[PDB]
């Protein structure tokens, strides 16, 4: 269940973490995650374990050993943990809390507490780590985006749209663009200044896309850096191209009947390695595999009794 | 016949509203303002247009929307913008003109008509004439008028009217007399068509009918030489009386201008210009005064103002202040006063002693303005304090019997005291310091006390603020000889009536450790004993049984003194209150709570010394022996076990063995389980078993609780009903019912373990807020009030609450509907948990989804729908709704200022006959609900979905928002009164307990709370740095009250989805 080349993992409100085999739709294994909903899932770079960010905990289940329960729990923080993020050399794990802290955890050490804390003012919705592994972009509920320099401990902050909660932020593998998405439904894009060797990292604003009318819940860059996907409460995943910032493909789960209640929010997406496909987390209890070029529904992953709020997807050799 | 006419509309509207529910079109929206207008409901229709703007910019020239809103000044400078971009458009030109006629800008309306005359087509020309006639009338160009009147047909009521005016300039009477009677019937038959203008010309037919009766009064004036004073009087009475807006009153005075010039009629035209100023049409107010001065638009701007007519100048000056030019206004005032005193002192030959007096009154008003303005420009500081006090004391001299004057002087001294105190707290953050301060504070304290006393006697009925201020100075500083002297002096002078108003605040200081302050309090209360003892016996009786010793001593000293004139009233009050506390919590219920507590301390906390402190008053209570049949029947079935349970407890006291103490608890739990089983077997109590002394009570001289007021004959307790229904809460209130000596019955909730002291002062605050709403004309026009009820504390635990008739809790009404409609009562909750079993632990984002899911799968219409089915006709349905919307908005705003938390659906109710709203339970006050640890409130008041639904469609834009503004405007104006009342309880020594519960000195904490309130009452309650005006702050609040992100966070019991 880590020996398989593709890792596709789904969690939400039904107290399970389910693993799927991507090319069939068959559920490989389920893992018991009781006493909380799962807020975020991330597979470690080295594919050794998966992390489940929840309420006042991060639980970490093994991918190499099939069947046991969690290897590592992290406790003693209060309110929700909203984002997980890992450093490439697999030692550092990053979290964003409702408790207004960015927390760096030593994974190769035994302390139940964390190495460093960056405290802000609002609850933190998302944490992501610049490809250079030297900066943590931290987005909070006040609408501030903090660039935390993990070397200097200097912080720098930036507010695109004031008083509006920023909901997710991401940064393309090549590190040319940074996207942030807010509760208005806008997507802000910034260009990146490669003064990386001496520590500068400037952000020069490029676009505000009016991505959606409802809450934007996640944004993610294709590994290609060709595309930026955007997930929303408007029951949609919108894939934008990075050349025009025009819409390329829209994936939706609307009723096709104006009197059906909203049948689920689009909580998350992950692109495939080749950037050919995208995976989708939804409140209708299904994960979905889509063709990115066509917007065709290639597969449906149907096991959870309650909602799905999380994905983790993995292609690595 | 006319009765049955509105019923048809009211019913048609209900469906027409439910049609808007089905699909909001411009087709419904149009046919909804119309029906709302005919239903003489103007502000609810105003809201329909607000929706029409905010959704359908489709009858939009932005200047047609500004036109429909009667916002003529914006519409004019928008029609300018639209015209100079486009061509001449005969539609925009008429639009541009309609603004200028409703602004009363005759100067330009006549100009812009003559500036474009080839461009008047026979359609454009017909409309053109009507307006260019009034424009000529407004400029006394009777030649221009007649030429334009010869253009308007004799068939239009407008045409026939302008003929009446022109004959009256030319003194043709029987001509004009006919023209009036014909202009009537050409408007009588006009309003039968009802499609031209259905209310702005129906209320504006009342403009015309007024004008046509006034024109018939003008025909009398120019023809009867003895009705001069009589007609002018009815002209003057129906002016302070009559309320018709600016625009209408231009026209009304234009009628009278035929007969009386402004110079002979100054008091009329100044009052008019006063109103133009009051409503904010300053450039018009100016032009009126300019005319009255006989000089000066601000043209010779560097020169002195003319004293020529001292009255007119004074108005001009405050107009100038109300404009921008306010350094200028201050300067002209300083100098104006200097002139006035010299035109008094030296120009007074003794014959002119009326003119001296009216002139002296004017100056007092100027002196007050000077003080007021100085503060506005400079603030309170070392250099301004003696200057304003100088102006204020000056004002004191010139009108010795002016409330405002004495008030302002008192306040200024009081704020002078505060300025130095707050300066000294500032000094200490960073010997002779105290000594100078002693002399500095005393310097201003004694005057403040005097001032507040003279102002109190100049109010009488309306002086809560001034009275409370007097107590602040008294309790704070009234132990310094000088201050005390002033107080003693004042106390003698002022009527005794005064203090009733303030009785709970006084009793709260019965035990004052300061000796000089104590004396005077006891002295005063004894005198308030002598005259009207009823107003003291309940509260003194409470005080006389008090664990704090010095309280009960000093209470009894007064009751001793009261016996020497009112003995058997004191004795009655003593006894009735004793028996009520007995009935409030029965012997077994006392034992129930005391065994929850003792089991928490010992088993759950390892504390025997605490446990012993709990049980010892209960054992010692029974040591006195049973006093009622219910006390025996308990003592029978349990007493044996308890006496022996205490035995084992005292064996442990001398041994230390846990085995001596487990045999005690073995006995304790026997009775505890036994009680618990019998507990919901108390649904009634009988007075013959529970308190015989009360059943016995016949024809007492003690008043029915909280019914005493000195204006009205005393309703005494004639007899008590022998049965008490026990409402089955966890608190278990009894429904007590007394027969009054007046015939009527009086129902109360007798409550155990519920500190009612808080609700008591809150009820007081509503009283004041009620006064201010009865006092503000608009608020009176709309019957805005708080439903209040009697609150009579009886001790720390217990007390009585007035039972308001015809009310059911929100919850009750919903429960009843959902069962009748076979909907599961708790459906949203069950929906929510089905979707998300961990609902309470979700991120805000996740929570909103589940909340929204619940709302979207349930009807929001319950309360709206039940309120419709309840009503015996549709016009009764409509009024009940008007009442509802209004009364709910009142408590939204007041609630917000008070910080009233915990407004769950059992804590507000609806009177089923009037439709008005009632709040109960004033436990959570100030930010308390929001500051808590588990489930904090994010809501400033409940503006929950079913509440919104139950309004009109367009509700929040309609009556709700308009009422909100009105109430808030009243509050902001009267902030000082409201602050006096709140400060009174925030700094109340016995009530500070409500804010240390933030754990699950206080000096510091108290200050915060009051700042927070001051902030709210000045619109500094969102951004520290911005100062928000009313409609903005209200809008922010409605936004906040309504935020799904907020509502989803409410503890589920609060029912965010209701």
């Amino acid at each position: 269940v880590g020996s398989d080349p593709v890792i596709l993992a789904t969690a939400g409100y039904d107290h399970t973490v389910r693993f799927w085999q991507a090319h069939s739709g068959i559920c490989t294994r389920t893992v018991q995650h009781q006493d909380s909903q799962v807020n975020a899932l991330e597979v470690t770079p080295d594919r050794s374990m998966i992390a489940a960010a929840g309420y006042q905990h991060i639980r970490m289940y093994d991918l190499n050993s099939n069947n046991p329960n969690p290897i590592i729990s992290y406790d003693g923080v209060n309110k929700n943990i909203a984002s997980v993020g890992f450093h490439e050399d697999g030692r550092w794990m990053y979290t964003g809390g409702e408790d207004c802290t960015a927390r760096i955890w030593d994974l190769r050490s035994r302390n139940l507490q964390c190495q460093r804390i960056f405290q802000v003012n609002a609850p933190i919705n998302c944490v992501c780590l610049h490809p250079n592994q030297a900066e943590l972009i931290v987005g909070d509920q006040s609408g501030a985006i903090h660039i935390w320099d993990l070397k200097t401990d200097h912080n720098e902050q930036l507010i695109p749209e004031p008083e509006v909660s920023i909901t997710s932020a991401h940064i393309d593998p090549d590190a040319s663009y940074m996207a942030a998405v807010n509760s208005t439904g806008n997507c802000y894009v910034w260009n990146l200044t490669g003064g990386i060797g001496d520590e500068v990292t400037q952000l020069i604003p490029k676009t505000k896309i009016p991505a959606h009318t409802r809450y934007a819940l996640q944004c993610r860059f294709s590994p290609d850096s060709t595309l930026l996907a955007t997930c929303s409460a408007d029951q949609t995943c919108k894939i934008w191209r990075t050349s025009n910032f025009s819409l390329m493909t829209e994936l939706s789960i609307k009723s096709g009947n104006p009197g059906e209640s909203s049948r689920g929010w689009m909580w998350g997406c992950a692109f495939s390695g080749d950037s050919q496909y995208i995976v989708t987390a939804s409140s209708d209890n299904l994960a979905r595999l889509w063709c990115v070029e066509t917007g065709e529904i290639k597969r449906e992953y149907g096991g959870h009794q309650k909602a799905v709020v999380c994905l983790a997807f993995n292609d690595s050799v | 016949e006319r009765a049955a006419k509105c019923r048809a509309y009211a019913k048609a509207l209900h469906y027409k509203e439910l049609e808007f529910q089905k699909g909001p079109t411009p087709a419904i929206l149009e046919s909804l303002i119309s029906i709302n207008n005919k239903l003489q409901q103007p502000e609810a229709a105003a809201g329909v247009l607000e929706y029409a703007m905010k959704h359908f910019g489709e009858l939009e020239i932005q200047a047609t929307w500004y036109e429909k809103l009667h916002e003529w000044e914006d519409a004019l400078v928008a029609y300018d913008k639209k015209m100079d971009t486009n061509k001449d458009d005969p539609e925009l030109m008429l639009g541009r003109m309609r603004c200028l006629e409703a602004l009363g800008e005759w100067g330009q309306l006549h100009q812009q008509c003559c500036e474009k005359w080839t461009l008047v087509n026979d359609e454009t020309q017909a409309k053109m004439a009507r307006m260019a006639a009034a424009a000529a009338w407004g400029l006394g160009q009777w030649d221009s008028m007649e030429e334009y009147t010869c253009m308007i047909p004799r068939d239009t009521h407008d045409g026939a009217f302008y003929r009446a005016v022109l004959a009256l300039h030319q003194d043709l009477f029987s001509l004009a007399q006919q023209c009036i009677d014909k202009a009537r019937d050409l408007l009588d038959a006009e309003l039968t068509a009802m499609a031209g203008e259905s209310y702005s010309r129906a209320y504006g037919a009342m403009v015309s009918c007024h004008m046509l009766s006034e024109l018939e009064e003008v025909i009398q004036y120019k023809l009867v030489p003895e009705r001069r004073e009589i007609i002018r009087q009815i002209w003057w009475e129906r002016l302070q009386g009559c309320q018709r807006i600016v625009e209408d009153w231009q026209k009304i005075l234009m009628v009278r201008s035929l007969v009386v010039s402004p110079h002979e009629d100054m008091r009329t035209w100044l009052k008019y210009a006063s109103l133009c100023g009051k409503s904010g049409r300053l450039a018009l107010a100016h032009k009126t005064l300019v005319l009255l001065l006989g000089v000066d638009p601000s043209r010779q701007l560097d020169h002195p103002l003319p004293t020529v007519h001292p009255q007119v100048t004074y108005a001009y000056m405050k107009n100038m202040w109300k404009s921008a030019r306010k350094i200028d206004a201050f300067q002209h005032m300083q100098h104006f006063v200097q002139t006035m005193q010299q035109q008094a002192q030296h120009a007074i030959a003794t014959e002119d002693q009326q003119h001296k007096q009216e002139l002296h009154k004017l100056m007092a008003r100027c002196f007050l303005k000077l003080g007021e303005w100085q503060l506005n420009l400079q603030g309170i500081n070392e250099s301004t304090i003696p200057k304003v006090l100088q102006y204020y004391s000056a004002a004191t001299e010139h009108d010795r019997s002016w409330y405002k004057a004495w008030h302002a002087w008192a306040v200024m001294n009081f704020e002078a005291v505060l300025h130095y105190k707050h300066q000294n707290q500032a000094r200490d953050e960073k010997k002779k310091v105290t000594e100078d301060l002693s002399k500095t504070l005393l310097m201003y304290t004694v005057p403040a006390v005097q001032g507040f006393f003279r102002s109190i006697s100049l109010s009488r009925g309306n002086n809560l603020q001034d009275t409370l201020r007097v107590l602040t100075l008294w309790f704070d500083y009234g132990h310094w000889p000088d201050v005390n002297e002033a107080l003693v002096e004042g106390v003698k002078a002022i009527q005794i009536d005064t203090w009733l108003q303030v009785i709970p605040q006084l009793i709260a200081r019965i035990d004052t450790p300061r000796p000089l302050v104590g004396r005077l309090i006891h002295q005063l209360l004894t005198d308030i004993g002598r005259y009207h003892p009823q107003a003291l016996i309940y509260p003194l009786t409470v005080a006389s049984k008090s664990t704090t010793t010095a309280r009960h001593n000093a209470a009894n000293k007064i009751l001793k003194n009261m016996c020497e004139h009112s003995n058997t009233l004191v004795q009655q009050a003593m006894m009735v209150s004793e028996e009520l506390i007995r009935v409030a919590i029965l012997w077994h219920e006392m034992w129930h709570e005391g065994l929850e507590e003792a089991s928490r301390l010992y088993f759950g906390e390892r504390n025997v010394k605490g446990m012993f402190e709990v049980l010892e008053p209960l054992h010692a209570m029974m040591e006195r022996g049973p006093q009622t049949l219910k006390e025996t029947s308990f003592n029978q079935a349990y007493g044996r076990d308890l006496m022996e349970a205490q035995e084992w407890c005292r064996k442990y006291m001398k041994s230390g063995n846990v085995k001596d103490l487990t045999q005690a608890w073995d006995l304790y739990y026997h009775v505890f389980r036994r009680i618990s089983k019998q507990l919901p077997q108390l649904t009634s109590l009988e007075l013959q078993y529970v308190s015989p002394k009360l059943l016995m009570c016949r024809d007492l001289e003690l008043a029915v609780p909280g019914t005493y007021d000195p204006n009205q004959p005393i309703i005494r307790i004639q007899s008590i009903a022998p049965s008490l229904q026990v409402i089955t809460s966890k608190q278990r209130p009894r429904k007590l019912t007394l027969m009054g000596s007046n015939g009527h019955e009086f129902v109360f909730l007798l409550k155990g373990h519920e500190d009612l002291r808080q609700d008591e002062r809150v009820m007081q605050l509503f009283g004041l807020v009620n006064t201010l709403l009865a006092n503000d004309p608009t608020s009176l026009r709309k019957n805005l009030s708080i439903q209040r009820y009697a609150v009579i504390p009886l001790s720390t635990n217990s007390g009585l609450i007035g039972w308001v008739p015809h009310c059911d809790t929100l919850h009750a009404l919903i429960r009843d509907y959902r069962e009748k409609k076979k909907i599961l009562l708790n459906i949203e909750h069950r929906i929510m948990l089905r979707m998300a079993p961990d609902y309470d632990h979700l991120t805000l984002m996740q929570k909103v989804e589940v909340f929204e899911h619940a709302v979207n799968n349930t009807a929001g219409d319950d309360l709206a729908k039940l309120l419709w089915l309840k009503s015996p006709s549709s016009e009764v349905w409509f009024d009940r709704r008007t009442n509802y919307t209004r009364s709910l908005a009142v408590m939204s705003m007041v609630g917000y200022i008070l910080g009233l938390g915990d407004r769950h659906p059992s804590n507000l109710m609806l009177d089923r006959l009037s439709g008005k709203i009632l709040h109960i339970d004033f436990g959570d006050c100030f930010e308390v609900a929001m500051t808590r640890e588990k489930f904090p409130e994010k809501i400033p008041f409940r503006l929950t979905r079913m509440l919104t639904n139950a309004m009109e469609v367009t509700g929040l834009d309609g009556n709700y928002r308009i009422t909100c503004h009105t109430v808030m405007e009243v509050l902001r104006e009267h902030k000082d009164s409201v602050m006096a009342v709140l400060e009174a309880f925030v700094y109340d020594p016995l009530l500070n307990w409500r804010l240390m519960d933030t754990n699950t000195a206080l000096n510091k904490k108290a200050i915060q709370i009051i700042n927070r309130v001051r902030d709210k009452l000045t619109g500094r309650d969102f951004s520290h740095d911005d100062t928000l005006d009313v409609p903005t702050q209200v809008e922010l609040l409605i936004k906040q009250a309504t935020s799904h992100e907020n509502l989803c966070q409410c503890y589920i019991g609060w029912c965010p989805f209701w």
